[PDB]
């Protein structure tokens, strides 16, 4: 949990957007085959750091990304890449 | 494992609005989840093959159910698909794959297709329109006013040499353009390539008479596209500008293949939508014109008929002429679309039209449409010629008071009386078909 | 019943009357209102097949008032008597003229 | 006009970076300026047929500018070229429009491309590997 | 056994001369060795294979070596390569045989090809130029004075219609051609085919107004050699007189096609040297620009971009024009070139140039030359038609004072000055491009 | 700002005012000077599309001074007042015309 991830984790809920994280191994990251991991359109900051933490943890020596979710629709407006593979 | 509501769709994907009617005592979410599975790899059990191909990735699934407001057992379903799985430049796939046995399903008595959202890299691989709304203008040397076209009546019965006359007298007067009818083909009383001859003398004739350029849709549809395509090569021959289609009868491949030949060759393609009212009556069932009207800019067309007035119908005219198009509930509009630079189809009004609705009809179309009168010019007491002139000199007059600065709305019924006051023809034509 | 007299027309607004120099001013004003750039063309001769008129000057990108392009029309009608001129309306967004429309006739 | 730094890269965008040596005495901004506007509806001078189509919409322009380490007139230039201008299934026109006549340029002594983007939208238009490595 | 000085070349034999800077610690022998081996019969091991076939006959090899003077490790390689090892009527061949992989060897690094020698044998199997300059000027009727090209601005922006406009104000002046940009292809803006049909109405039109014969630079360059061909079928349809193409970028097999299928219609070809500046540019590195001049002469073109002012650059151009050129080492030219009754190519003056530049090109480059104002016309304070009639008089001024006999070094600013008096088109733009 | 009037040109020469019966020496004195053969042409209609005009006796192979070539150009302007009447100069080495230049209009 960096400097980085809690200030674009406060950009992303501060537009009303709804978090996602997303993990991937090395293998299906050539294909960008990702998946959600805990609880999906998160809408404040403190259920964006406990399962961040729960996900870093939950699958560490994959890939963790944050997604800022526009609850119109359901429209994906920034990816960003958190956690890579050692 | 086909209903899954997390989802955030993509920017290349291709997404869905269907008006569902389930049966009573089936949920909200399965019978959702049915036409989802059934347009894309769905199949009613497990079978092992499925276990070698990654089925996560192709899946087309429902991640937003609406309740349609005042409504039981109706709500909207907002299904995605992803971008790979259809065939590149062909309508007939992206139509074979949604639209094609989800319908008749036995878990749902009603279903209609509301709306398509084209994502910009799919919208690509296509030609679109031939030339479009700039380029049509800058070919015929017409600016400033809505283009006035002409249907000949009767539909059937005339000779080659008597249509050959009643075309010459319409666009005599100071019409821009004459129109066959949808069902005219190559009927016995008239064979095509006579009526292909005798129109050819009378455009030639009005043209070095008025000092315009002038034209005359031919419709060209053909049971076969041998025949089409050889049809087309005579029209050519002769220097005509301008022919014309029905997509919907003839189908999207034969529709297809005479575009990508009409861009080849430099003529202008009118459209006719002929057998729309079959499929977009019922608001329960069918699939929406909207969807038809993207699906014709995406095959290409020139021209295409729009139907005459409302809140609904401005939604579709505004998305086949507009490069940007926002999202408007209350419109019909339920996506953003974006088209990638691709140039407009002109809207074209026809049906049941005088020059009282001349008022009404240059306010909400605008400047970039083409009016057309199928009994309006040839009914006049005078004969074709003055009721060419009768509607020439009340759409002019409409678009001088319309730059000057006045409503037509308020001053619509006004500046059409003062204009009857020096043409003879319009004091005549005004008297007839009154209010 | 009457017949029809047979007429050699000019594009937009030739069925209406010959225009007043007021009529003029109030399509010009149009132009200048809506933001497209006004400009002056000329010809010899009229006919359907040729698309492209000698360009009188240049279009004037800075027009403030519709008299500037009256003063314009007139030093031009001076000049070429016994020529065909008119006015179109430049549109620098869509890339196509909107108003096209025939003041002198030689 | 042409060097606008606040500008945010568009999906649909092609995108490309050079490494630029210039002739000294030449500000880092104005022979940055200069590939941008060379490539695509570029002029010496200001011509009059500028005012009748839109030139800001057209127009590729350089957004981001990076100094390369331990080198003295060396830096890095990031150019945004709109997606509309370039003709489809054709790498001859690509080629043509950015890498045609910069080279060669009085401004700069220099010039070396090293990479390109493509957006997806521009990438379906090719026919690209006739199998490919899974087919083969 | 690759480097031999007693060796004297014959005439039937392709010469090169090479600029080499070897790595440190490599003798001069054994680099100029290498590269006489690598580009011909050049193997890094000795194979069985040699001792079936006749290895002495088919070898290229180092006959002079000459040091750069002022120069550490840099010194001039003379090859001398058999006429029987390259295919007959082919530039791809011999730019294959050569400069293949020669280039990035790790013996050396940097290599530069200043100039090639053909045999006159070998000259023969080519076509060469379609037509030539005393063809082209009978063709289009233009005696005494150079030909007068334009550019149109923006590259990409204008619709078919505008393009068409303002390429008809600028031949209405007096130019002689307009042209097409590098990089206008079938941008999805303006099509090729209406593009291709807006410039032939303005062309008409301008040629029955001054009554002179007028041209314009179509570009044909397309990705494929079916649409290339396919396009150029319509500029046949529509009577051009002249189309052109870019030869490095589609490749020399792309421009070979063409060339033929050009002599084979009796159609002019330009030739833009686009993507020059990324070989040529370097003095240590890459292939200088009359070997390529040359290459161009060979494959053909009758026209062909030489690029404005020293020494170097007329080398080159009385190298494309003349039968005859002798060697000039202070020129840049290392052999001695015939050509056999091979008709000449028509330099291209393009890029940066105004009014007061006028004296200065006629005097250099001659009168078989064509000066082309790509922001000289358009950016001129009244218009493209002023524009155009200012760039005329003031290339007919320095063209009747030379006739006379003054010299337009000392009287340049002179004659231009005093034309300027009687015609207001040039008192304007004199006052614009000062110093 | 000024509108170009509409002139039909006649190829080289043409922009320039018409030129003295002096001009006309110098530009002939040019063409003996070089080595060239200078011949005098005339026809009745000048047309972009028409390349072969009708020739006046022969090309006057036997041309030491320029006054030789104003006295045939005397004699057929008034022998055809009404012709377009120019004179060009044959090169024998390169096989093509170096200079095309109108002296008489009809």
């Amino acid at each position: 949990l960096s400097l980085e991830t809690q200030e674009q984790i406060r950009q992303i809920l501060s537009q009303g957007h709804k978090i996602t994280f997303e993990h991937v191994d090395a293998r299906r990251f050539r294909t960008g085959s990702w998946q959600s991991c805990g609880t999906l359109h998160i809408d404040a900051e403190s259920d964006a750091i406990s399962t961040l933490e729960a996900c870093l943890v939950d699958y560490d020596g994959e890939y963790v990304r944050m997604v800022g979710i526009d609850p119109k629709g359901k429209r994906r407006v920034v990816e960003t890449i958190i956690q890579r593979p050692n | 494992t086909y209903y899954t509501p997390d989802y955030t769709p993509k920017d290349t994907d291709i997404l869905a609005a269907f008006r569902v009617t389930p049966q009573p005592g089936v949920p909200f979410e399965e019978a959702a989840a049915a036409v989802a599975a059934e347009s894309s790899t769905g199949t009613w059990t497990t079978v092992w093959t499925d276990l070698l191909t990654d089925l996560d990735r192709y899946k087309g699934r429902c991640y937003d159910i609406e309740p349609v407001p005042g409504e039981d057992n109706q709500f909207i379903a907002y299904i995605a698909y992803p971008l790979d799985l259809f065939e590149e430049g062909s309508i007939t796939n992206v139509l074979t794959s949604i639209v094609g046995n989800v319908f008749g399903f036995k878990a749902l008595r009603a279903l209609r297709l509301e709306d398509i959202r084209f994502p910009v890299a799919y919208i690509k691989t296509f030609q679109g329109p031939p030339h479009g709304i700039q380029v049509e203008r800058d070919k015929l040397n017409k600016y400033g006013r809505p283009l006035l076209g002409c249907t000949i009546k009767p539909k059937l019965g005339l000779s080659a040499k008597n249509y050959g006359r009643a075309v010459y007298e319409c666009l005599r007067g100071g019409l821009d353009f004459t129109k066959d009818d949808e069902n005219i083909n190559s009927a016995p009383f008239q064979r095509w390539r006579d009526r292909f001859l005798f129109v050819a003398d009378a455009i030639t004739k009005a043209q070095a008479e008025t000092g315009e350029i002038k034209g005359h849709y031919l419709n060209v549809t053909a049971p076969t596209c041998e025949e089409m395509l050889k049809r087309a090569e005579y029209a050519k021959e002769l220097k005509q500008p301008i022919i014309m289609h029905d997509y919907l009868t003839a189908g999207f491949t034969a529709n297809t293949t005479l575009a990508r030949w009409c861009r080849d060759n430099g003529v202008l393609l009118h459209i006719h939508r002929a057998m729309h009212a079959v499929i977009d009556r019922q608001k329960n069932h069918g699939i929406h014109f909207r969807v038809l009207a993207k699906a014709l800019r995406l095959s290409g067309g020139d021209h295409i008929h729009t139907g005459t007035v409302r809140g609904i119908t401005m939604g579709f005219v505004d998305l086949l002429r507009e490069n940007y198009v926002e999202q408007d509930k209350s419109r019909g509009i339920y996506f953003t679309q974006d088209w990638a630079s691709l140039p407009g189809v002109m809207a074209v009004a026809s049906g049941g039209i005088h020059v009282w609705h001349m008022p009404a009809l240059v306010e909400i179309f605008g400047d970039d449409s083409v009016l057309q009168f199928g009994g309006g010019t040839l009914g006049h007491p005078w004969g074709n010629a003055p009721g060419a002139t009768a509607n020439r000199v009340a759409l002019e007059a409409c678009v001088q008071a319309r730059n000057e600065g006045r409503n037509l709305a308020r001053e619509g019924n006004d500046v059409i009386r003062e204009a009857a006051k020096w043409s003879p023809e319009l004091a005549v034509a005004c008297e007839l078909w009154k209010e | 019943m009457q017949t029809l007299p047979k007429e050699r027309r000019y594009e937009t607004l030739s069925y209406l009357p010959p225009l007043t120099d007021v009529q003029i001013e109030k399509q010009v004003q149009y132009i200048l209102s809506q933001g497209y750039i006004p400009a002056v063309e000329f010809n010899e001769v009229s006919e359907p097949t040729e698309l492209y008129w000698t360009l009188w000057k240049l279009p004037l990108f800075g027009a403030k008032t519709s008299r500037e392009v009256l003063a314009e029309v007139q030093s031009c009608r001076s000049q070429y008597p016994g020529h065909y001129i008119r006015v179109v309306g430049f549109d620098n967004i869509k890339q196509c003229q909107i108003l096209s429309f025939i003041v002198h006739k030689p």
